[PDB]
């Protein structure tokens, strides 16, 4: 029936025709199937998924950046990517990704300050997420300390 | 500031009051009219600090005029609000209460007190008394007491004895005990009785007593007397926008516990009846119990929303706890997300949207724009970037340049999921990704997202440029093959243009170079596929690094000549003079890498990418209905198959064939019809092109578009075309069985409703399996990466002894992987020598790169012993030489590289893809029998009388080509060392009948078989040649079952025929199901028989779990004569009688067929019973090399089934990490049989056998644990607590009082320091140098 | 050099040390303000160090002598 | 106005898009002939017959 | 949705892996332009201040 309908419309039976390139303007080696197809515009837009965050809000209990485009949140650096980085051996990238990016209250501020001053120097710090863990374990009834030198 | 270790122990009231800055007494939290916390409440200002920084509650002292004075009006010290996150508080409990962790986790006060948990629970619930002590002999310490007998004791004795109820009773019990007396008593009385059922429990009691003694933990501290409170900000009560409030459940739990504590305090001074005070004390115990762990002891306490309140142990454990959700994995700054689109881009570039770039780098523009002096202040710069003036872009284009940016695609299965690209600014909204890295990312352009991260510091940018750049990542860490292979369009273009046609255009014309070939093709005077003669100048580096040129005239196609302008002056023209499919392109890129280097490789990859895209576009390829040809024999085949379908149905209705045979026949005929259809379709599709050139007709390879994209391997396969055009084979219903009616139709012809419904079963099955089993795959990957944290190369050469043997995989059938690739990249352990004697190629260690592999395969070497990770003698790591060359680079691996993580990632990445009588010689060779007990049968041939013999095929060179298994009591048609060709049935044996063939010849008289007690008289009804029948225990009389019926060999005089050359008597014992063939009086010759005895992803994840198989194969750990003792008491017993050593009695199943008999001799580590082999037994009996080989082979089988290739060194590293614990049999420095890390035993004996001492150290035994047990049993509790069963490991650490040297990668990741890998290794070595010198 | 780091390692002897030495150079190359011995040719601070170790002017053995001569002459000037 | 990869058809096995493409070509061809003969207005009877 | 011409052919790698190559003409005639309605709420409350 498709062949009969194409014959009725003065169209090739095989369903493919020769096209010429728009740039150079010569016929392609082989016939190319061209017809009309019903496309759909899906709800997964690109501007709804576009997002980026340099410095914004921080969570309250754990002092880490929030998540989600709606609240201008940072991307989640999961544990699989931490595994990937430590597989690479990039210890410094990991250190900044764990300390001066999210949970160093006096670390990220001075990293901001010295980046503005054009000095990309690193000043590590103790993550706040570890201090809350220490206080939580200590408040559970079991002593936890740090053996200083 | 800087520290060394983390100390964990129990906390007594002393420093638990020291931490507190006050004591809470009021349940009130915050006022309702104002919102200032009340005095001594849960949010009090004095206890925890001011609500606003540098401001008291009143305001007498503010504005830093006073630094830290305490406002006398209220009592809050003027300071920051950050301190409010660290200030502690305590609650004084009226009655002591029991900690739940040391009560319910298995019991930790039950062991200490020796009393069962049931009695402790009964006492704690105020149900039964316990006698703390008794001055009389009638009562006894630690005796339970009901109320009636308690009153009887009270009226009998009164004050002489002492019993009590409640948690104070447990506290009194813990105070009464003295640890030294138990220490000196239990150890002294342990060695009198070797009762193994109690040896373990008394050993762990001794260990707990030692831990308490030398840990400084007084056991009274286990019972809580004063309870701390968490700082208020960690349990915040913050206002919401709509005037509401939000708080953690910890506020609820604290309010409950302090309300009940105050009520108890009030009740005590009221002299309330004892039942009400007991009820209140029990309520306090339950409230504190719920606070520490809600749903652990009783019913979980729910809030106003009917959901259980989470305790403060619920929020440090599990998936949602601080460890996994906030410490290991962390939200990050300077990051973005966008959809992924295709790139013309270079391999080291990514298309970054300009709109995202200004946001990501915003501080960088601020700083650069201040430096340029364009805006006076930073706020002015913020205004400029908010207006998006031209200057901000003029700053951006040079801010980003030479500043690499990471790209992440979740899930990051392996190390390649994170790569660094040099940004290029694009007008748009989507991330442009280079197509060559899509395969590594496992990303398609169907809506997938991408996470972008920008490194900040110089060290981070340098690391991204040096290690993370996509140019550096060429070969996968799993194995040496490249990972930038062109996927689908490039290969299609190259395959299309490296073709030939018989009479295309300008054929046979001779050209002077590839340049005029390209000009000819562009001008249209010559076709792209035309056999032409082209003068081609290729280069070769036969010289010592110098390139020599040879000019020759070759016949080829125009497209192949055009390719030659891309090859980088180091490769032969023969590499382009073929069809150039996917495999060809991959191998040609690999050769370009191995011969030239890295920069030519990346330039070449980019150039062939560009050419493939351009010529695929120039070609024009489409899929149409006419492209799917249909054989004219399809309907004929279908009708011919239905003919025998109908005939088989009529045979079934006749009744001469049952259901099973009919099923098998119809399945077979349908499969044959399907194969015929597929053959016809392939025949019509592969050479359908019939064309003529100056002749009659000539048939060439088809130019059909679908065949073009199937042959080149761009997309699809020959198996997809079968169901694209021919029938859609057979499918199975969910139960597993296969539907007999096939899908005779295809997708070109469409499907019936029934056929579609049938196919939907399989579609749904596969989709559900894919959606399900990759969760288990991810869990397995996490478990694997947990144990292999600490594997970092530390030395270059540990100087160890011999390593492990290496052999090809010739066993089973044809060779799968030869010795060429199983040893490529290894290091030898001895002076391995060529087949010619005294021809040595290695001085005990060398890198087996390609040249050495070629030299080895040129010789006839088949066994090489290489250095392995498991054999490495390095303490706390491995040495580089015991590992081998890196696979991502090809050179010897350098120190500091974390090998465990890459190993776990590499063997966990393919987890998703792996969701699911006679012997005939095949090739010419030498029939070789290894470990054979040869004997001659009655026909003069060679027969076998052992099970440890294997059939080997030895070629003219000497190396073994084929291996086969021959069972005991088989018949061979050929002798040993026979030069024969393939296609001959050499070995024959009955798969059901198992013979007891006698090795010697002599008279056979029936001895020790008395009828009516052990045997039954049964005669064959057709042949008449029959003898007495021996049955098993369940079928024979128990009267004669005491002695096994033995049929010894005698002579005319009546004496035993001994073994030729040995004085041991030769007699045969008859087990059950043994019917003697020959009669009495007649005899047999050598080799003749006396009696005839008739006979996935979890599949690999269980290997690392060290799961015990359901029916393990029981072996023997010592040689000697095997015998049997006790019979038919639950299960048969076995006796081992070695020549001089001891007796061995163990347990064997009599319902399982054995390998040896009463009169046979077996050796250590031999198979007596059949079944799967347990890895623990393999380690126990044979060496660690054997278990490593077994695990490696069994794992590699699963991957070879799915066609996934992984280097073997990635399995044996994890196996090495499995074998870290040891058990001690001797003594001298430790307990009698305590478990201990093997390296600790090595460093213990490193001086007891050195000059420091003659001999005191104890000998050990290797111990294998499962992957999870190995992960939890680590010297560092921080690594274990962040994995699984956090409560248990924290309780063990608390009681034992352990400390961590912070050696592992995960521990430093949690703390936030440099990981000890790569650069962090160079930092930690300096730290160790500083610490060593003080 | 600029896209690949192949010839740096032979001058260095290791890969994990090249990042350390390059960062150590770029520190006082950027904040110290001292003129790089390799030319500029419109490059960034983190890549001119890579080019310098490509042509291998500096080494860790010689990276610790010019910084002690300067301080010793400083103290000579003070005293 | 849309260019699609031919390689996405066989491995993915969604052949219905090719048949839909052929139907679309046929339907638009019929529409083009109708529109071409309508622009000239030959006869109402001729349009009815076609 | 809408229906328009479609060609099955690899174009310079711009439809490399399920990507779509689209026209400027289809943008000119707004064959896929869509309207989105958003609601924004401003609330005035009586704070104690």
């Amino acid at each position: 029936e498709i062949k009969e309908l194409l014959k009725l419309g003065d169209l090739p039976t095989s369903g493919q025709i020769r096209l010429y390139d728009g740039r150079t303007g010569e016929q392609f080696e082989r016939p190319v199937t061209v017809g009309y197809m019903y496309m759909l515009k899906l709800n997964h837009l690109v501007d709804d998924k576009m997002h980026a965050r340099s410095t914004g809000s921080y969570s309250l209990v754990t002092q880490q950046p929030l998540g989600g485009k709606a609240q201008f949140g940072g991307q989640r650096f999961g544990e699989m990517e931490v595994w990937a980085l430590e597989a690479y051996g990039a210890a410094y990238t990991l250190q900044e990704m764990l300390t001066v990016k999210s949970d160093d209250v006096n670390g990220r501020t001075k990293m901001y300050k010295n980046i503005v001053d054009g000095n990309h120097q690193m000043e590590p710090g103790m993550p706040e997420s570890f201090n809350v863990l220490l206080k939580e374990i200590r408040s559970l009834g079991i002593n936890i300390e740090l053996e200083d030198e | 500031e800087e520290f060394d270790a983390i100390k964990i122990a129990l906390a007594s009231p002393d420093m638990i009051r020291s931490w507190s800055f006050g004591e809470v007494k009021k349940p009130e939290t915050i006022n309702y009219r104002t919102f200032k916390p009340e005095r001594d409440g849960l949010f009090c200002a004095r206890i925890f600090g001011p609500v606003k920084d540098y401001e008291c509650l009143c305001g007498k002292y503010k504005r830093l005029k006073h630094r830290g004075v305490i406002c006398e009006k209220c009592g809050v010290e003027v300071t920051q609000t950050k301190v409010r996150r660290e200030r502690m508080g305590h609650i004084e409990l009226a009655s002591p209460t029991a900690h739940i962790w040391f009560l319910k986790s298995l019991s930790r006060i039950g062991l200490l007190l020796d009393m069962p948990l049931r009695d402790i629970e009964r006492v704690l619930y105020f149900e039964s008394y316990v006698v703390i002590e008794g001055g009389m002999t009638n009562l006894e310490r630690q005796q339970i007491l009901t109320e009636e007998q308690y009153l009887d004791a009270l009226e009998e004795f009164g004050d002489e004895f002492d019993a009590k109820m409640g948690a104070e009773a447990i506290q009194a019990l813990l105070k009464s005990m003295d640890l030294e007396q138990e220490c000196e008593q239990l150890r002294e009385e342990l060695n009198e009785t070797n009762s193994e059922t109690k040896r373990k429990k008394l050993t762990k009691r001794i260990k707990l007593l030692e831990a308490f003694v030398q840990s400084g933990n007084k056991p009274e501290w286990m019972i809580l007397t004063v309870l701390p409170v968490l700082p208020p900000d960690l349990r915040p009560l913050v206002p919401l926008d709509g005037g509401r409030f939000a708080t953690s459940d910890l506020n609820d739990l604290y309010r409950r516990v302090i309300n009940r504590n105050n009520r108890l305090k009030r009740l005590l001074d009221l002299a309330a009846p004892d039942i009400i005070v007991r009820n209140e004390k029990r309520m306090l115990q339950e409230a504190v119990d719920a606070l520490l762990d809600n749903g652990r002891r009783g019913r979980a306490i729910t809030g106003s929303n009917k959901r259980p309140l989470k305790s403060l142990a619920d929020m440090i454990k599990g998936k949602q706890g601080r460890f996994r959700q906030n410490l290991l994995g962390k939200r990050v700054d300077y990051s973005g997300r966008s959809v992924i689109t295709v790139g013309y881009l270079r391999l080291h570039q990514c298309g970054l949207p300009k709109k995202m770039a200004l946001e990501l780098f915003k501080p960088f523009i601020y700083g650069k724009l201040e430096l340029r002096g364009l805006a006076t202040t930073i706020k002015a710069a913020k205004k400029m970037v908010e207006r998006e003036e031209a200057v901000v872009w003029d700053i951006l284009d040079e801010v980003i340049r030479e500043h690499p940016v990471l790209l992440n695609r979740a899930p990051t299965l392996h190390r390649l999921g994170i790569q660094a690209f040099e940004p290029v600014l694009i007008e748009g909204k989507a991330i442009q990704l280079h197509p060559l890295v899509c395969a590594a990312y496992n990303a398609d352009f169907d809506g997938d997202q991408m996470a972008v991260h920008v490194p900040l510091t110089l060290e981070a940018q340098l690391e991204a440029r040096a290690l993370m750049m996509s140019t550096n990542n060429i070969l996968s860490p799993a194995n040496g093959e490249p990972i930038i292979v062109p996927s689908q369009d490039v290969v299609l273009g190259l395959y299309y243009m490296t073709r030939d046609c018989v009479n295309a255009k300008g054929e046979g014309m001779v050209l002077t170079g590839p340049k005029e070939a390209e000009r000819l093709y562009r001008s249209g005077l010559a076709s792209l596929h035309a056999r032409v003669k082209v003068r081609i100048t290729e280069y070769e580096k036969d010289a010592n690094g110098e390139l020599v040129a040879k000019t020759s005239l070759k016949d080829t196609t125009v497209g192949r000549a055009i390719l030659w302008m891309i090859v980088p002056k180091g490769l032969p023209y023969s590499i382009v003079n073929q069809a150039l499919g996917k495999k060809a392109i991959s191998k040609m890129l690999n050769t370009c890498y191995r011969i030239l280097g890295l920069k030519p490789t990346v330039i070449f990859a980019d150039q062939i990418m560009y050419t493939g895209f351009a010529y695929a576009a120039r070609s024009g390829a489409s899929v149409g209905i006419d492209d799917m040809v249909i054989p004219e024999k399809k309907h004929e085949i279908i009708s011919e198959a239905e003919a025998e379908v109908a005939e088989i149905q009529e045979q079934f209705q006749s009744g001469l064939v049952t259901a099973g045979e009919r099923y098998n026949k119809v399945i077979d005929i349908w499969a044959a019809a399907n194969d015929r259809v597929s053959k016809a379709m392939m025949d019509n599709l592969q050479t359908e092109t019939v064309i003529n050139r100056d002749g009659q007709e000539e048939k060439q390879v088809s130019f059909n578009s679908i065949y073009m994209m199937a042959d080149s391997g761009a997309r699809g396969s020959a198996a997809q075309i079968r169901q694209l055009a021919g029938m859609r084979g057979l499918m199975a219903k969910p139960d597993g069985s296969i539907i007999e009616t096939p899908i005779t139709a295809n997708f070109r012809e469409g499907l019936n409703v029934l056929q579609y419904f049938i196919s939907t079963h399989g579609a749904r099955k596969g989709l559900a399996d894919t959606a399900l089993k990759t969760a288990n795959s991810g869990y397995l990957t996490r478990r694997l990466v947990d144990v292999a944290q600490d594997l970092v190369v530390t030395e270059d050469d540990c100087g160890t002894h011999e390593g492990i043997m290496m052999t090809p995989v010739i066993e089973g059938g044809d060779v799968k992987e030869p010795l060429r690739d199983r040893v490529l990249g290894r290091v030898t352990a001895e002076d391995v020598l060529k087949p010619g004697t005294a021809d040595i190629l290695v001085p005990r260690n060398t890198l087996l790169h390609e040249q050495w592999c070629d030299l080895l395969e040129e010789n006839s070497v088949d066994a090489v012993k290489v250095r392995s990770v498991v054999s490495c003698d390095t303490d706390f790591g491995v040495c580089a030489h015991c590992y081998g060359r890196d696979l991502a680079r090809g050179h010897i691996i350098n120190k500091g590289e974390a090998i465990g993580v890459i190993a776990a990632q590499s063997i966990g990445e393919p987890g998703t893809q792996l969701t699911m009588s006679s012997i005939q010689v095949k090739n010419k060779g030498s029939i070789k029998l290894s470990n054979v007990k040869s004997v001659v049968n009655s026909s003069g041939k060679l027969v076998i009388t052992s099970r440890n013999t294997e059939l080997k095929l030895i070629d003219e060179f000497g190396r073994t080509k084929e291996s086969y298994k021959v069972p005991y009591g088989a018949v061979l048609a050929k002798g040993d060392g026979e030069q024969v060709a393939g296609g001959e049935t050499v070995a024959n044996w009955d798969p059901h009948t198992m013979p007891v063939i006698t090795e010697v010849s002599g008279f056979v008289r029936f001895t020790d078989m008395i009828d009516g007690q052990t045997i039954t008289r049964q005669t064959d009804e057709l042949t008449g040649l029959s003898s007495l029948v021996v049955l098993d225990s369940a079928e024979r009389t128990a009267g004669g079952k005491d002695l096994r019926p033995a049929l010894k060999i005698v002579d005319a005089q009546g004496n035993d025929v001994l073994i030729p050359g040995t004085d041991m008597p030769a007699q045969y014992f008859l087990p059950g199901k043994a019917i003697v063939q020959l009669e009495d009086g007649v005899q047999i010759s050598s080799g003749d028989t006396l009696a005839r005895i008739p006979q996935g992803l979890p599949r690999v994840a269980d290997l690392f779990e060290a799961r015990r198989p359901k029916e393990p194969a029981i072996l023997a750990e010592i040689s000697g004569i095997v015998s049997f003792g006790k019979e038919t008491k639950g299960k048969r017993r076995l006796v081992i009688t070695p020549v001089d050593g001891s007796p061995y009695e163990e347990m064997i199943p009599k319902w399982r067929q054995l390998n040896v008999f009463e009169g046979e001799r077996v050796e250590r580590g031999d198979v007596i019973s059949d079944g799967p082999e347990a890895p623990h037994d393999i380690l126990r009996l044979r060496g660690v090399h054997a278990v490593t080989r077994y695990i490696v082979n069994e794992v590699q089988d699963v991957y070879r089934l799915q066609g996934v290739k992984i280097n073997d060194k990635h399995i044996e590293v994890i196996v090495r990490q499995m074998l870290r614990k040891a058990t001690i049999v001797n003594a001298g420095s430790s307990d009698f049989l305590e478990g201990e890390q093997v390296e600790y035993s090595r460093v213990k004996i490193a001086n007891r056998e050195l000059e420091a001492n003659g001999k005191v150290g104890a000998t050990y035994s290797r111990d294998l644990l499962g992957i999870t047990k190995a992960s939890l049993a680590t010297e560092s509790f921080i690594s274990a607590a962040s994995f699984q069963e956090t409560t248990r490991v924290l309780t063990e650490a608390a009681v034992a009082g352990k400390r961590d040297e912070l050696r592992g990668l995960k521990e430093n990741v949690i703390v936030g320091r440099l990981i000890p890998a790569g650069t962090g290794y160079a930092y930690h070595q300096d730290r160790m140098r500083r610490r060593a010198a003080g | 050099a600029r896209v690949t780091v192949q010839d740096a390692v032979e001058k260095i002897g290791n890969r994990f040390d090249l990042v350390l030495v390059a960062a150590r150079r770029a520190r006082q190359m950027q904040v110290g303000g001292k003129d790089p011995l390799v030319p500029e040719e419109n490059d960034k601070t983190t890549v001119i160090a890579l080019r310098e170790i490509e042509e291998g002017l500096i080494n860790n053995q010689i990276l610790d002598v010019r910084e002690r001569q300067e301080q010793q002459e400083q103290e000579a000037a003070e005293l | 106005d849309i260019v699609l990869n031919p390689l996405g058809v066989p491995s993915r096995m969604n052949i219905g898009q090719i048949l839909e493409t052929h139907l679309g070509m046929a339907a638009k061809g019929i529409g083009d002939k109708i529109n071409a003969m309508l622009k000239q207005q030959q006869e109402v009877a001729k349009l009815r017959e076609f | 949705g809408q229906n328009m011409r479609v060609a099955f052919m690899p174009w310079n790698g711009y439809n490399f892996e399920d990507s779509i190559l689209v026209s400027e003409r289809v943008v000119q005639e707004d064959r896929f332009t869509t309207i989105h309605i958003q609601e924004l709420a401003c609330v005035s409350r009586d704070t104690k201040l």
